[PDB]
């Protein structure tokens, strides 16, 4: 249960993870908002067999910007790194790729970095 | 405007 | 299809692809190489509405290096858009992050570009 | 050192 | 005079460089529109020794989008490598920051890539 | 000063500049081992008339890993903004490309991220 | 609102 | 393999 839980990123958004035996990354994104209306389903990957000798677990998942309430025909991707033990962390760089017309193309894709720390138990 | 990511 | 299907990127890698219930990406990612080893699971998610304006249809997914073969300690996310039209394509950037010590962090992510057709 | 991501 | 010269991206967009014996570029970066006001000052670096084994010139430059006639508050870095030859080319990924206040950094950062090919002598 | 002056990374990189005419960066970049053999020219731009609306200050900048006593053979782009206000910082992200054969392309370019501050 | 990079 | 920009 590593991965597993409840992440908080810098800003107040919350990332809540379950890391599946078969490498599956399944869960809920909330924005800071923290309302109904803020939640999104995310999905992604992780290795599930990481290497032993000090470095991170990589992963990577990705949101679709529409739940029930709402639709911003965007979707991010966060690829990173789980550091375990003390202060455990997922650090991320993330592509925010919105919809748009070929012309338009320059204008689609966002880059940014997230540091995530987990809930402890 | 503005897009749910980076809302407060 | 729209997304569903398969699809090849400029290198020969093949990206096979379900666009499922409600916004769910499931397939198989398979390097240029072809062979069994070459084969890892897919999950992402895409646009289910997209707008109806010409604009493309948001969608990512995320590639774990691990398979029952060979592990890469790795992780890539593909983050575009599905252009329909006349000659469809599937155009993204891509984050590749593998597993390193914390001294190591600045040779961890790789950055590049992929763009896939139904050629 | 070889990935697959790019092995041909 | 391998670097230097007129570049011409996918877009119609134009890259005026000079390779100095210091390893500076300096030149001129044109938009599409391609008018006087489309004109803005580059400067960057250029590995003036590169490996002899088929491996491409790396390099990188900056444009500040504000010159005598417009300013949109913003600069592109471009990093990438030349690839001498057959079709010279330059590959690129690049970095348009935009200023901004804190809370709207998110929207800060667009990415991207571009290819430059060469006129011919 | 606003952007002209010394500032350091997160790892202890110095980047020495000047902001000057008509938005012109020049300087000295520092690795953290800070030796004579750690230290190369950069140059770059920046907004010289930004927003008084509280935004940051555009500006980006690379430095070639060659000096007279090494070459790395590759280059990064620092982009970013220069806030002022109480604590001054530049908040950056960055593009490290490295010279490749053709066939190594997808392993050229790292992406990353870098906070200077004046402390 | 457009950004010279892009325009045509 | 070591690069500058990383080096301690």
């Amino acid at each position: 249960a590593g991965i597993t839980g409840t992440w908080y990123n810098q800003l107040g958004s919350t990332f809540i993870v379950t890391a599946g035996a078969d490498g599956a990354l399944t869960g809920t994104y909330v924005t800071a908002r923290g309302n109904a209306e803020s939640r999104y389903v995310l999905t992604g990957r992780y290795d599930s067999a990481p290497a032993t000798d000090g470095s991170g677990t990589a992963l990577g998942w990705t949101v679709a910007w529409k739940n029930n309430y709402r639709n911003a025909h965007s979707a991010t991707t966060w690829s990173g790194q789980y550091v375990g033990g003390a202060e455990a962390r997922i650090n991320t760089q993330w592509l925010l790729t919105s919809g748009t017309t070929e012309e338009n193309a320059g204008y689609s894709t966002l880059v940014g970095h997230d540091t995530f720390t987990k809930v402890k138990p | 405007w503005s897009h749910p990511q980076f809302e407060k």
